[PDB]
Order: structure tokens, then sequence, then C-alpha cells
RNA sequence: GAAACUGCGAAUGGCUCAUUAAAUCAGUUAUGGUUCCUUUGGUCGCUACUUGGAUAACUGUGGUAAUUC
RNA sequence: GACGACCCAUUCGAACGUCUGCCCUAUCAACUUUCGAUGGUAGUCGCCGUGCCUACCAUGGUGACCACGGGUGACGGGGAAUCAGGGUUCGAUUCCGGAGAGGGAGCCUGAGAAACGGCUACCACAUCCAAGGAAGGCAGCAGGCGCGCAAAUUACCCACUC
RNA sequence: UCGCUACUACCGAUUGGAUGGUUUAGUGAGGCCCUCGGAUCGGCCCGCCGGGGUGCCCUGGCGGAGCGCUGA
């Protein structure tokens, strides 16, 4: 799956893909608006917290 | 949804008649309201026209009225005792328009005892030392005679209203829908309808 | 089909007395609403496109009212289908002019240029007499005219004349045997006459008899009863002919005799 | 002055005659047993030198084979 | 001046009621009734009157003056053809009223809808799909297939009437 | 009467078929109402700073605690 990442501090988007399921267990089986830390999805995540706010399914 | 139309009916030979439209909005369902008692809730229904209208739910306070003194009060209603139309309506604890309810006596004993400086049915006198023959017996050498003696002769509650005051509860018929206006106001019994609805009490349970 | 209220009305159903043709289109003006009924009321476009032939189409009329010349009562209408009325008084002062909408004679209303000093009050008649909140007589007149304080020795049927600038009845007559009145409905839409004489059906339609000035007596409701005058005195200037209605033996006896073709 | 929020209209008109036999409909009367946007007329006095946050369009990142998503 | 607004009246209506008026049929003579049929009392609900619906009572209501049941290639009327006098037949159809939007059913918004050029389900049809999903209602104007003995252009314009 | 051709209607095994219309009993989509439910979103109350006043207070912002009351 592919990622939205948005810092609303200074107004920039930005995708990302990310393949490996690793990374990407710290979100299965959270619901939206649930912060978490991203400091697993790389070395330049380190002291960054996330909040969930929604995605879409396949078929959109 | 549920309808009030004519057209359902057989005609007055006892005929069969035949549909000739679907059912308009002009002729609506909108189910009762089944009003029990507890703390408020009145919600509020859209009809023909706009005119919002309020349809309550658990009401526990009534404005009633005693028509021998003319003196109406906010009261709270306690049960519901005989019901003319039918019998589950008080197993249930719903009230309805010509409803016989229970209330609370104590603000027409207040106005009472003020109005006319006399008790109501009172057992014996030691709560009324430090406070209430303060009121009864107020300490004034004016108007004391002359207005509260013209108060007097006229301060002859009958038998089984002066009966009622002692256990603390009264006996009231609603006047009012509370399924269409939210409120349960009424009038306390008196004469020949007390004696009739206690007599149809009476008789009913037990 | 027909869940609301209808805003269309064809060429054919239109009232007769607007006297239209059945061949420019399938619809008519449709009044809006006003004080005046719908069958018994008078559109501006009509009475400005097809009695006065000003306007040539339906954009003219608008076009006409849309510069504020046209007042109907003092005030100034703009929409063109506004319901005028018996007795209402239209003002042109751009051209100096002010007409009077009275049956003539024969159930249809006439152009009927009036003097600028008549046009300042209109008669009225009282349909309501009702009390209001702290003890307040209202009247209620047939053009939806609410008057607040009258003098309470006037009651119903009666008329009133009132100023078009400020209301405030001025002067009143009283329906009684003797007095003059044009009938506004019925048959005998146009006839001017007094009364002599009021039969009573409790519970329906109480009927009123008149007796013209030339010996001719007919009757009506007194839902059609106007009085319009003290007793052979109009307080209004009556139109041609003051409600006569000549039978079409003396008529035709006087369009040929006179000979009546031009000038 | 685009767009978008807001207000109003979309219950009119057009089409057809399947159903329907005291039903529709017609003349006659009644709402003193009801509701009525709008029109016209009446009614408008028992921090104040002006309050609150939050969504469109717009900017920017996207998802789906596909839609006025 | 514009706009907005509680209430009353007016206007435009809508709804529910009164009296009278209907084609053929007896190889339709008795019908209606806890699955309200007719009335009484109290209520629920409704914009309001009312078995409209509930509880408790009474046993009523219609019919040979055709009730009740069945048929109609039956929407009603203003009207049309024929006609010495009387009559007979027609009225799908441009004005008034009603009903419906493939068949039933249930609702939102709204002053006003049980709305289909609105929504939600079931039935019958039927369209696209990347098979996960999405979308539909011409008895509106043109046009097409089918049905038939049987009925027109996939045109131009808001200049007129509104 | 029997016989020949042609046409029409009738009775009838077939326990016929098609289309329906009522209909006992059983199930029952969806909307509306009622009693619950509580994903989430805010406000109030306490330190440091910026602005005003008399170590404290008021708008605001920050991290937070009690998350206690609380509204949708
Ligand atoms: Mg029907
Ligand atoms: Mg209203
Ligand atoms: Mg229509
Ligand atoms: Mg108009
Ligand atoms: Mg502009
Ligand atoms: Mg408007
Ligand atoms: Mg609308
Ligand atoms: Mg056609
Ligand atoms: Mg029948
Ligand atoms: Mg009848
Ligand atoms: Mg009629
Ligand atoms: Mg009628
Ligand atoms: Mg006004
Ligand atoms: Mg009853
Ligand atoms: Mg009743
Ligand atoms: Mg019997
Ligand atoms: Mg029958
Ligand atoms: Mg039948
Ligand atoms: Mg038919
Ligand atoms: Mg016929
Ligand atoms: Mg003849
Ligand atoms: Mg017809
Ligand atoms: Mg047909
Ligand atoms: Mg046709
Ligand atoms: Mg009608
Ligand atoms: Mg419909
Ligand atoms: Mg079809
Ligand atoms: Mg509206
Ligand atoms: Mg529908
Ligand atoms: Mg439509
Ligand atoms: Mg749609
Ligand atoms: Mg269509
Ligand atoms: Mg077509
Ligand atoms: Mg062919
Ligand atoms: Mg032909
Ligand atoms: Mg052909
Ligand atoms: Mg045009
Ligand atoms: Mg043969
Ligand atoms: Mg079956
Ligand atoms: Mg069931
Ligand atoms: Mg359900």
């Amino acid at each position: 799956m592919k990622l939205n990442i948005s810092f609303p501090a200074t107004g920039c988007q930005k995708l990302i893909e990310v393949d490996d399921e690793r990374k990407l267990r710290t979100f299965y089986e959270k619901r939206m608006a649930t912060e978490v830390a991203a400091d697993a999805l790389g070395e330049e995540w380190k002291g960054y917290v996330v909040r969930i706010s929604g995605g879409n399914d396949k078929q959109g | 949804g549920i309808s009030r139309d004519n057209w359902h009916k057989r005609r007055k030979t006892g005929g069969k008649r035949k549909p000739y439209h679907k059912k308009r909005k002009y002729e609506l369902g909108r189910p009762a309201a089944n009003t029990k008692i507890g703390p408020r809730r009145i919600h509020t229904v859209g009809v023909r026209g706009g005119n919002k209208k309020y349809r309550a739910l658990r009401l526990d306070v009534g404005n009633f009225s005693w028509g021998s003194e003319c003196c109406t009060r906010k009261t709270r209603i306690i049960d519901v005792v005989y019901n003319a139309s039918n019998n589950e309506l008080v197993r249930t604890k719903t009230l309805v328009k010509n409803c016989i309810v229970l209330i609370d006596s104590t603000p027409y004993r207040q106005w009472y005892e003020s109005h006319y400086a006399l008790p109501l049915g009172r057992k014996k006198g030691a709560k009324l030392t430090p406070e209430e023959e303060e009121i009864l017996n107020k300490k004034r050498s004016k108007k004391i005679q002359k207005k509260y003696d013209e108060r007097k002769k006229n301060a002859k509650i009958s038998s089984l209203l002066e009966e009622q005051f002692q256990q603390g509860k009264l006996l009231a018929c609603i006047a009012s829908r509370p399924g269409q206006c939210g409120r349960a106001d009424g009038y306390v019994l008196e004469g020949k309808e007390l004696e009739f609805y206690l007599r149809k009490i009476k008789a009913r349970k037990g | 089909m027909a869940r609301g209220p209808k805003k269309h009305l064809k060429r054919v159903a239109a009232p007769k007395h607007w006297m239209l043709d059945k061949l420019t289109s399938v619809f008519a003006p449709r009044p809006s609403t006003g004080p005046h009924k719908l069958r018994e009321c008078l559109p501006l476009i009509i009475f400005l496109r097809n009695k006065l032939k000003y306007a040539l189409t339906g954009d003219e009329v608008k076009k006409i009212c849309m510069q504020r010349f046209i007042k109907i009562d003092g005030k100034v209408r703009a929409d063109i289908t506004y319901p005028a009325g018996f007795m209402d008084v239209i003002s042109i002062d751009k051209t100096g002019e002010n007409f009077r909408l009275i049956y003539d004679t024969k159930g249809r209303f006439a152009v009927h240029r009036i003097t600028p000093e008549e046009a300042k009050y209109k008669l009225c008649k009282v349909r309501k007499i009702f009390v209001g909140t702290k003890g307040i007589p209202h009247l209620v007149t047939h053009d939806a005219r609410t008057i607040r304080y009258p003098d309470p020795l006037i009651k119903m049927n009666d008329t009133i004349q009132i100023d078009l600038e400020t209301g405030k009845i001025t002067d009143f007559i009283k329906f009684d045997t003797g007095n003059l009145c044009m009938v506004t409905g019925g048959a005998n839409l146009g006839r001017i006459g007094v009364i002599t004489n009021r039969e009573r059906h409790p519970g329906s339609f109480d009927v009123v008899h008149v007796k013209d000035a030339n010996g001719n007596s007919f009757a009506t409701r007194l839902s059609n009863i106007f009085v319009i005058g003290k007793g052979n005195k109009p307080w209004i200037s009556l139109p041609r002919g003051k409600g006569i209605r000549l039978t079409i033996a003396e008529e035709r006896d006087k369009r040929l005799a006179a000979k009546q073709s031009s000038g």
C-alpha cells in the first residue's frame, strides 16, 4: 500500500510507497484517529508521532 | 404507513368498496405516545403546515388546580389509580386524559394554612414550636382579628378532602392530552365526582 | 396530478368580461393573489394593452410598469397581473389622467376618466366587524382593508368613503330602504337603483329588491348590493348610461335612429 | 465579474385513460368541525459604536476498470 | 427603500361533509359481524368532525322501491351524429374534475408530494464490468422495435401567449 | 334409418396446460417510532511564556496531569 503524509505545520504533503509488511505492522488493526510512532517506517523517522486520518480500499 | 382513511371500511349496506387511489399524506399515522412517569423527556413532531407539536414521554410534574379555593399550583404526580377506558393503562402507569392520579397535596396545604391561618389534618403539634405556628399563629396585633376572622367561617374543608390531606396525597383528573401538548394539567376531584371515583376504585381492586 | 396550487390560466377558462379573443394563444394573464377575487378582478396588463392600447405586447406593458408610472389606490404597483377591482382608482400622472373601475351596464368594466379632485377617496363596503385585543373595534372592507377605531354606529353592508392617502374613514352611508345602490354580481351586474325592500330568510341568502329610475324592478341577493348614495344622488360619478339596461329592442332603435356609425 | 455558499422554484405545465359503478362526476349547499408559502391590509417597547467557531470556492496530495464517486 | 418576522383578516386553494341523479345481469335472494358489521361511553391518533383505531357495553344495519355478488372492448361531465313530435347511438381526444408514471409497498425535504425529470427495498425486465462492483425507468418532444386493417420530422425559435 | 363429402357446437380418460384473482398456516426485505448504545469531536476548571492588573488573577499559546464535570 501507499501512504499520503501531511505536515500541517508548513503545509506540505508527499506520497510514499512502502512494500515490506514489517514497516506496516505498526498500523494494522488500529482504527482511525489514533496516534502511533512512525519510527518503524525508516531511520529518518525517529521521534515522530503520526495520526491516522483515513484512506481508501482497493477499488477506491 | 398507518392510515386514518374511510375507504378501507365496508359501506352501510355491508358491501365492500374497491379503492380508487394510493394512500395520501393528509391521512397519516404517527403511533401513540404512551406517556410514562419519570424524568421529563419531550420529542417534537413536525406536522401539516409546520406547526411543531410536542409528544411527551415520562412526565413527572403537573399543574393542578383546586376549584373550590380557585388555587392552582405546580405539583408532583405520584401514581395512577383509575382509567375509564382500559385497565391495562393502570398496570403500566401510562398517563392519558381523564386518568385518575395521586398528587403531592403539599402546596395546597401551604396556601391554605397561609390564607386561613388555620391547620390541615395534623396528628400532634411539637414540630409547630420552632416554625409553622410562626406562620399559622403569626405574632401580629393588627389584621389577625379583622382579616383572618373573615377568612374563618369559610374555612370548612369537607370530610373527604380533609381526610385526603392526612396521608399526603390527593385524587386528581387530567384534563389535557399529554400526547399532543406535552403537559399534564388537570383538577383535583371533589364532591360527587370524588365519591363516584373512590367507590369505583374501591370496587375494582382488592 | 394536482398536488399543490396552480399558476396557469387557460384562455378559454378566463372570465368572459375580459372580452378576450380565442386565436392569440392557449393562455391568459392569471391575476396574482390580491385584494380582489380572481373571477371579479381585472389585471393591469389587460387594462393597459387591451382597453387602452397603450401597449401592444406583454413586454411593452412590463416596461411601462417598470418605470413607476402606474398608481393603483395611491401606491405604485410594479406587477402586471395585479388584480385591480371595483371602485379602484388608476392614476397615470405622466399624462394626467385618472380612471375608476366600475361595471357599466352589461357586466363588464368601463373606461371612466374622472376629475383629479375626485381621484382622492374611494367607497368601500363593510363585510365584517369584530373586536380585537383590549376591546378595539376593527373593520374589514370588500378590498381586504382593515380599519381600527371606527365610530360605533357603522355596521355590516354599510358604505364608507375613505381617503386613499391616509385610510381614515371620512363619511358613511347606511344600508336602508331608499338608498341608491349598484348591483355587483349575478344577472343584474351593473344596474343602479333604490332599495325599497329587503326580504329576510333566516339561515340563507336574504334577498333584496331594487327599482331603477324608470319603474323597472329587479331582485338580487344581499351579497351583491352596494350602497353608493343617500338616495337619488350618487356619491361617486356615474358612467354613461347610469345602469339603466335598455332592452335589445330599444338598443336597436337608438343605434339605428341615431345612425351611430362614425363622425 | 467566473466559481462556490446562501435564498427561491422544481407539487405548475405536458402525457395517457390501466384502475374506478353512489366510487369519480354534475347541480346544490356546510365548515359555528380544519390547514393555507405568497399577495393586499392591520400588529411591531417588558460588547451593544456590534458576540462565537467552521466549513466551501481557491491552494496543494491522492484512490478506483468505471459514475453528476 | 430592500429583506426578514409571531399574530389576525383578505386572496389562491386543499380536505372532509348534506340533498338528488347510473349501463347490463336473478343461470346473483338474502347480505354484513372480533378477521368493526350498526349504535353507546372513555380515550389514542389526526389539520380538524368521525369505528379512524383501542377498551368496555348493547344487537344491531341493508333488501323485491332489486340490497349483496358478477360483467363492462366503462374514466365522469360540458358535449357529437341522426332527428316531424317523441327518441336512438357515441363522448380514448385540445375546457372542468379524477387517477397513474413497468407492478406493489415505505419515506426525506417542504406551505403544499405518499413526488417517480426524488430517495429506499421486493417482483419482472434489462445495461457496463478489470467480475470486486456500478447504473435504469419516453403513458414529455422527435425517433426505433413489436403489435396490428389502422396513425407524421431524431426540423427552426423564444419574435407572439403566458 | 343406413351411406358420401364439407362446416359447426356438445360430452369426455387426458387425473392436461397457460395466465391469473382470492386464500389457512409459516417466513419475512426496507422505512418509521420507542428503549438502549457510545466510534469520535469540543468547553470548563491547574504550571511556563507573551499581553493587562493587584506572590495571585484575565484573553491567548504550549506540554501535560486530574481526566473530574460536561455538550454534540
Ligand atoms: Mg387507482
Ligand atoms: Mg404556519
Ligand atoms: Mg398537473
Ligand atoms: Mg401570474
Ligand atoms: Mg455581481
Ligand atoms: Mg416566492
Ligand atoms: Mg420547493
Ligand atoms: Mg401523443
Ligand atoms: Mg360492481
Ligand atoms: Mg350522493
Ligand atoms: Mg360539482
Ligand atoms: Mg358536489
Ligand atoms: Mg404584510
Ligand atoms: Mg364511540
Ligand atoms: Mg370522541
Ligand atoms: Mg340482524
Ligand atoms: Mg352492487
Ligand atoms: Mg363488479
Ligand atoms: Mg377500461
Ligand atoms: Mg359512458
Ligand atoms: Mg326531436
Ligand atoms: Mg372523456
Ligand atoms: Mg381504451
Ligand atoms: Mg393523442
Ligand atoms: Mg370538484
Ligand atoms: Mg401520483
Ligand atoms: Mg411502459
Ligand atoms: Mg419552501
Ligand atoms: Mg411514487
Ligand atoms: Mg412530473
Ligand atoms: Mg435519480
Ligand atoms: Mg420520463
Ligand atoms: Mg415518444
Ligand atoms: Mg406491418
Ligand atoms: Mg389514417
Ligand atoms: Mg406502420
Ligand atoms: Mg417568450
Ligand atoms: Mg364433420
Ligand atoms: Mg396462494
Ligand atoms: Mg408480521
Ligand atoms: Mg421494521
